[PDB]
DNA sequence: GCCGCGTCAGA
DNA sequence: TCTGACGCGGC
């Protein structure tokens, strides 16, 4: 169960690996100082050289010299959850997910359709970091619905203004969970005294928009036959009308 | 609108506090002690928060209907119903203002942040520990500058006046007061326009956020540090008096009447001009008590009372799980229900369920009056409670007659899935008990050795309409975590079925004919026939193709008289081919899967429902049971046992010569034992499931029709591993952590073991057993967090129109597939179309796959196709009808309205419970 | 289950929650038209089911049903 | 710009 | 016990 849980919380596990998306040379001859560098600059076409710092208390994953890409495996170990949806993009880490939670299901007799998965991995995508600023602040975090509005909202209004450029960050399932915008529901989870104490200056207000919220203060739940309402009843007005 | 529908929280001026104030407490007495009247302007002061009875002042003068609206002049009383002294609250006057402890500790501290300075400085200065220049002045100081008493002093006297550093709540609210921001927003833009934010500006940023917040609600930054603090409603707070002649306070009652007589002495010493000592004290007393009022343990020691345990402040009523939240607001113990214990009764129908006429005639105890008044058997309302106080005859009658169509829900405790709930129909029984349908025990999850459900009843005409359409047991067949289906017959309907349709060589009336079932009804009642026999019966009936034809089928088939018996409940429309094996579990899953998917929904209820009458049936005419010498140990043990114990003394003679090491030799005896217990082991299956006998002509071996085999044979109830540590060897016993005991078990059970034995197995014993009760909270807790992570996502709109998805292939592990593909995508729609090899298109872009359609993906040699994954939907804070696929538990396309996000939440840690490692 | 099931009734309505809807409005109609007449309700069914039955029989066509509503 | 030592928040 | 997010002090 615990290696479900680190999956599901998005943990980055102990000493997995590194990567290196600015291609180029893969060598080492920076001052032995459990401080290894590389050349993964072109260093023939354009003279640069873009390198990290790193231990020298291991093996290596890279000979003398060779034709390094961006975003490869540049020491052996477990394979970080943050580092494929930056390097390998999106899909690349979603077929990772699910080879491993089917895999760690399916060997003990169990049966679990994958779309279930899935559509909680969905949840954990919903936050990017901004690099455009089109209306917004600088990289701070900030809503895929947010952008993805705000965007259109330039888009044809003024010309489109040079809306956003952003790019998808993994967060942990508490960590997407209490940073949602209904303070209600946050506030019912957990940790209550800091998040109230925080929507308090802000003056915060939250539009019911939920499920966790209408069932607070008594209201058809905006689904299952919430919503066959809201929709049957509506139709009886372009009648009356 | 005549409805709200936005909630906004926000900071409380002074200005609005008093708003909300009917009154003001000014002094701390709560309620007459000889008469047990509330007293005048105290924590009870019926003068503000309202009267105590209906229409009635305190005083008891403006008594009578003439006067309501009326204001007593006795006594300050109002006259209006009592159901107010629960919304009007009060206020008490500060002397010196208190910083509201919130938005000091709660980390990053707002105040901290703001004033730009660390907490413990600021904690100082608030302790009456420095001092800390408010008027900036000519003087070179600086205006966060602290300064201690002596430097403090040194200042005063080379400069006098022109700068004043005063101490305590004053201080910081008179810096928060002159702290314009647009002196400081772009300032500090500015030097965030230097961005740097390696290590130093990565600290002014949130600065940016919080002073551009202040400055967008419109709400004065000094409002922080409270100067009136107002009072909770006392029925909220009650001091109601109970039994033994006394009173139950309210753990509030107490720190409101301490920070009271705290803000009243301080109001004195100010007056008497005492030193300034003790003027420092009482005003840090009073900061303590309002802290620990607030919620007290955020900073000290927490106050505790005479039972010395940590109070219970304010905060600490609206957090934690015993809180106000997940305690009250979704908790809501309820009116009409009951609980009792399950029993089994097998009689019922899938869709009903027992219930004691006494539960019945008290959960429907109204419907019953209105039928009674109604029906004229009483006018009264007395009446009715007076006549049913009795149990006339009638009212079983009208009871009967009340609940012809009402369903009612049951629930079983530890509830995991949609399925731990579902509707009946109840039928009045005797007794005591609830009975349920067996076929449904496997949802509940639920066992008679004393477990105990719960039954709620709907009311409207909505809800129990949503309970028949969207509840009842005859809707749950397939479960929605798979669309395997969920009331298979489990535990000895299954040794029934497996038991009648075996076969036998010799037996009587061998080769008969037969034309059709009757037939073989009729001659296997006379008794000359064995159920095992074969014969040949000659049928005919259709046959539904899977292209919704049906074609005819006939001719002579060569079955068993078992078999036939159940040919009378297979319903027209299914081959015979089905029923025409030997009906392990594994089978009888099949033909109720192939039923539901073909035939409809009620076809399937009808089948389960025959198969139980019949598997129950023929389950007992067998008496099967089970004996000892059932347990037939094998004979090669004790040579087998010898060998092993031999080449044991050999591994300890390599080892006592030193020619040797230590941990070879541990190694290898226990691959010795575990290599020879798997042998003995295998051993008894040939000895427990064959028998030879000398029929005619000579000595054949036959499947045995032993009881312990056809018990593990058929999957009713066992495996080969308990079958093992009865006949066989127990064998490795791991102490607690897992490294196995250098000597085995050699006995078994049916032969009993000596003392050491069964000491070597408690351990694993206890430690297995342990290890569930430290489980049982965690998948909860896992499950929990999961349905907070997704509870809003809804199937909202058909099709969201997008065209990207994801590529599947089947799971290769290096040894096996393990899942093909045309298991892993069905019921997936596709994203784009798919090109054969050859260069004909196969299967067009948005065409949902089906049983029919995946034969077409391992016929033309496909293993790779784009389908449409819901991390690839394009709807906003939803999902469409599309990106989602088959319902996988109604087998359909998934209908708009149904909850997605919950159902795959409790379908992932559900199992949990027994994924251990 | 006396007679009558949603797999009958999801044939000509659909999604099975509509259902609901459609079958609430029709029972509470049939309700409040004094039905309750009390020489009947003790022979025959609940109108809960009374309506479920209507649908069925495709007596009603909910289409129409609706059109009971501007009748109110 | 970081190697260890705290508090808080849920078990 | 822990596991971490988040620190905010020695260098
Ligand atoms: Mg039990
Ligand atoms: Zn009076
Ligand atoms: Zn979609």
């Amino acid at each position: 169960l615990p290696r479900v849980a680190e999956l599901f919380e998005a943990r980055r596990p102990k000493d997995a690996a590194i990567l290196s998306p600015c291609d180029g040379m893969v060598r080492l001859g920076n001052r032995d100082t459990k401080e290894k560098q590389r050349i993964e600059i072109i260093d023939k076409n354009g003279h640069i050289v873009e390198e990290i710092l790193l231990p020298k208390s291991r093996h290596l994953v890279v000979f003398d010299g060779e034709q390094v890409s961006r975003g490869d495996v540049l020491a052996d170990g477990p394979t970080d959850p943050h580092d494929l949806l930056k390097y390998k993009g999106l899909e690349e880490f979603a077929d990772y997910i699910l080879i491993e939670a089917q895999s760690v299901y399916r060997m003990q007799g169990v049966v679990i359709n994958d779309k279930h998965i899935e559509t909680i991995v969905r949840q954990m995508l919903r936050k990017a970091v901004i690099l455009d600023e089109g209306d917004s602040k600088f990289v701070k975090d900030e809503s895929i619905e947010l952008v993805r509005i705000l965007e259109e909202n330039d888009k044809l209004r003024k010309q489109g203004k040079k809306e956003v450029e952003y790019e998808l960050v993994l967060m942990g399932i508490t960590r997407s969970s209490l940073s949602t915008e209904s303070f209600l529901s946050a506030a019912s989870f957990q940790e209550t005294t800091r998040v109230l104490t925080e929507a308090s200056i802000n003056s915060q207000i939250d539009n019911l928009r939920g499920l966790k919220e209408n069932v607070l203060i008594g209201r058809l739940i905006p689904a299952g036959t919430g919503l066959a309402v809201r929709k049957e009843s509506a139709k009886i007005e372009k009648m009356r009308e | 609108s005549k409805k709200f529908d936005i909630i906004k929280i926000s900071l409380a001026s002074p200005e609005v506090i008093r708003s909300w104030s009917h009154g003001e407490v000014k002094k701390p007495e709560t309620i007459n002690y000889r008469t047990f009247k509330p007293e005048r302007d105290g924590l009870f002061c019926a003068k503000i928060f309202g009267p105590i009875k209906d229409y009635e002042c305190l005083c008891g003068k403006y008594k009578r209907l003439k006067h309501r609206g009326v204001v007593c002049e006795r006594c300050g009383v109002e006259v209006e119903q009592a159901k107010v002294r629960r919304e009007r609250m009060g206020h008490i006057d500060l002397v010196c203002p208190v910083v509201h402890i919130w938005y000091l500790k709660s980390l990053p501290s707002r105040i901290g942040l703001f004033l730009d300075m660390p907490l413990k400085n600021v904690e100082k200065v608030l302790y009456f520990e420095s001092y800390i220049v408010t008027d900036p002045g000519m003087t070179p100081l600086e205006k966060k500058q602290l300064l201690t008493d002596e430097e403090y002093a040194e200042a005063l006297e080379n400069y006098g006046y022109e700068f004043e550093a005063s101490m305590g709540a004053e201080a910081i609210r008179d810096l928060l007061a002159d702290t314009d921001i647009e002196s400081e927003i772009e300032l500090l833009q500015a030097e965030c326009e230097e961005s740097k934010s390696t290590a130093k500006k990565e600290k002014a940023i949130k600065r940016l956020r919080l002073l551009e917040t202040f400055q967008a609600s419109g709400n004065k930054p000094e409002w922080m540090v409270m100067t009136v603090l107002p009072v909770l409603p006392p029925d909220l707070r009650p001091l109601v008096p109970i039994e033994g002649g006394r009173f139950a306070t309210s753990d509030l009652n107490d720190l409101y009447r301490r920070v009271i007589n705290r803000n009243n002495r301080l109001k004195k010493l100010l007056d008497l001009n005492a030193p300034d000592i003790i003027v420092r004290n009482e005003k840090r007393m009073l900061q303590e008590a309002v802290d620990a009022l607030l919620d007290n343990g955020r900073r000290g020691r927490a106050v505790t009372g005479s039972n010395k345990r940590p109070l219970k402040s304010l905060a600490d009523m609206i957090k934690g799980k015993q809180g106000r939240f997940r305690q009250n607001l979704l908790g809501k113990r309820v009116d009409y229900s009951g609980r009792s214990v399950i029993t089994v009764g097998p009689s019922l129908r899938l869709h009903e369920c027992g219930l004691p006429k006494k539960m019945a005639l008290e959960l429907f105890k109204p419907f019953v009056y209105s039928k009674l008044r109604l029906g004229g058997h009483a006018t009264t309302i007395k009446q009715a409670k007076r006549m049913v106080e009795l149990e006339e005859a009638v009212v079983w009658d009208i009871l009967e007659t009340v609940i012809n169509e009402h369903p009612v829900l049951l629930n079983r405790a530890p509830t995991l899935h949609r399925l731990g709930i579902q509707a009946f129909e109840p039928r009045l029984i005797e007794g005591k008990a609830i009975q349920l349908h067996p076929l449904v025990c496997a949802a509940f999850n639920a066992d008679f050795d004393g477990d105990q459900m719960a039954v709620h009843v709907p009311l409207t005409v909505e809800s129990q309409l949503e309970a028949r359409v969207l509840m009842m047991s005859t809707n749950n067949i397939l479960s929605p975590a798979s669309g395997q289906p969920i009331i298979t017959p489990t535990q000895d309907i299954v040794l029934g079925l497996y038991y009648i349709t075996r076969e036998k060589e010799g037996a009587r009336g061998e080769g008969k004919l037969f034309s059709s079932y009757e037939d073989v009804s009729r001659a296997y009642n006379s008794g000359t026939i064995d159920i095992h026999a074969k014969i040949k019966l000659r049928i005919d009936r259709q046959v539904f193709d899977t292209k919704g034809n049906t074609y005819n089928e006939k001719g002579v088939v060569n079955t068993t008289v078992g078999r036939a018996l159940l040919l009378n409940i297979l319903p027209e429309g299914l081959s015979f081919s089905l029923l025409n094996k030997v009906l392990v579990k594994k089978e009888i899953s099949k033909i109720i899967n192939q039923a539901f998917r073909v035939l409809g929904g009620k076809a399937t209820v009808v089948l389960a429902d025959k198969l139980m009458y019949a598997g129950f049936k023929y389950s007992t005419l067998s008496g099967v049971s089970v004996g000892v010498d059932d347990m037939t140990i094998p004979d090669n043990k004790e040579a087998k046992i010898e060998e092993a114990e031999k080449e044991i003394k050999q591994i300890t003679e390599q080892y006592q010569s030193s020619l040797i090491t230590e941990n070879e030799r541990y190694n290898n005896i226990i691959n010795i034992w575990s290599k020879t217990s798997d042998e003995v082991g295998a051993s008894m299956m040939d000895a427990i499931s064959k028998d030879t006998v000398s029929i005619n002509g000579e000595k054949k071996e036959i499947e045995s029709f032993n009881s312990v085999y056809m018990m593990a044979k058929s999957g009713a109830r066992g495996s080969y591993n308990q079958m093992r540590q009865l006949a066989g060897m127990r064998g490795l016993m791991a102490k607690p952590d897992g490294t196995m005991i250098e000597t085995a078990i050699t006995a078994n059970f049916r032969e009993g073991l000596s003392v050491l034995q069964y000491f070597t197995s408690t351990h694993g014993a206890r430690k297995g057993l342990a290890d569930t009760a430290l489980k049982t909270a965690n998948a909860g807790y896992l499950t929990r967090r999961l349905v907070d992570v997704a509870q809003d996502l809804v199937v909202i709109e058909e099709d969201c129109g997008t065209d990207d998805g994801l590529m599947f292939s089947a799971i290769v592990e290096d040894g096996e597939v393990k899942v093909p593909l045309v298991e892993r995508a069905l019921g997936r729609t596709l994203a784009a179309d798919v090109v054969t090899e050859k260069g004909v298109v196969l299967l067009e872009a948005g065409t949902l796959l089906d049983e029919n359609l995946v034969e077409l993906l391992d016929d033309n040699g496909i293993d790779m196709i784009k389908v449409r994954s819901p991390i690839t939907c394009k709807t906003r804070r939803g999902l469409c009808a599309k990106c989602y696929g088959r319902d996988l538990a109604r087998e359909r396309q998934v209908n708009v309205g149904e909850s997605v996000g919950v159902i795959a939440a409790q379908s992932i840690g559900e199992p949990g419970t027994q994924l251990t490692m | 289950m006396a007679r009558v099931t949603v797999e009958d009734c999801l044939d000509k309505v659909e999604t099975r929650f509509d259902l609901v809807v459609l079958a609430s409005m029709r029972a509470n109609k049939i309700l409040k038209n004094g039905y309750s007449e009390s020489m009947e309700n003790e022979k025959k069914e609940k109108a809960t089911v009374v309506a479920l039955r209507e649908i069925a029989e495709s007596e009603i066509t909910s289409e129409q049903i609706l059109r009971n509503e501007i009748e109110g």
